[PDB]
């Protein structure tokens, strides 16, 4: 008796930026996030009458 | 120097004198803190670092 054959799989890469999902989002490499303490987005909405 | 009044004479001598080193010892203790012992092992990443 012999083998036939030993098949394997290998693994379907999918990243994050080859999907759609991205159109959600804006991606921004950010190098130290470790040493941030706090995030800020600052508006100023003037309204007019 | 010999003279000539009663006294005796005088044999000529010889000194022998020994000296000796004394030891010193002299200590200071330095404290180097962990983190800066690793961090200068740790690779380069952004130039905050």
């Amino acid at each position: 008796e012999a083998l036939l054959g030993v098949y394997t799989n290998v693994v379907e890469f999918v990243k994050f930026l080859e999907t759609a999902l991205a159109a959600a989002c804006v991606n921004t490499e950010f190098k130290d996030l470790r040493r941030m303490i706090d995030g800020k987005i600052q508006f100023k909405i003037s309204m007019p009458t | 120097i010999a003279h000539g009044d009663g006294r005796r004479p005088n044999k000529q001598r010889q000194y022998i004198v020994m000296k000796a080193c004394n030891k010193h010892h002299i200590g200071a203790e330095i404290e180097l803190a962990a983190a800066d012992i690793e961090l200068l092992f740790a690779e380069k990443e952004t130039p905050l670092d």
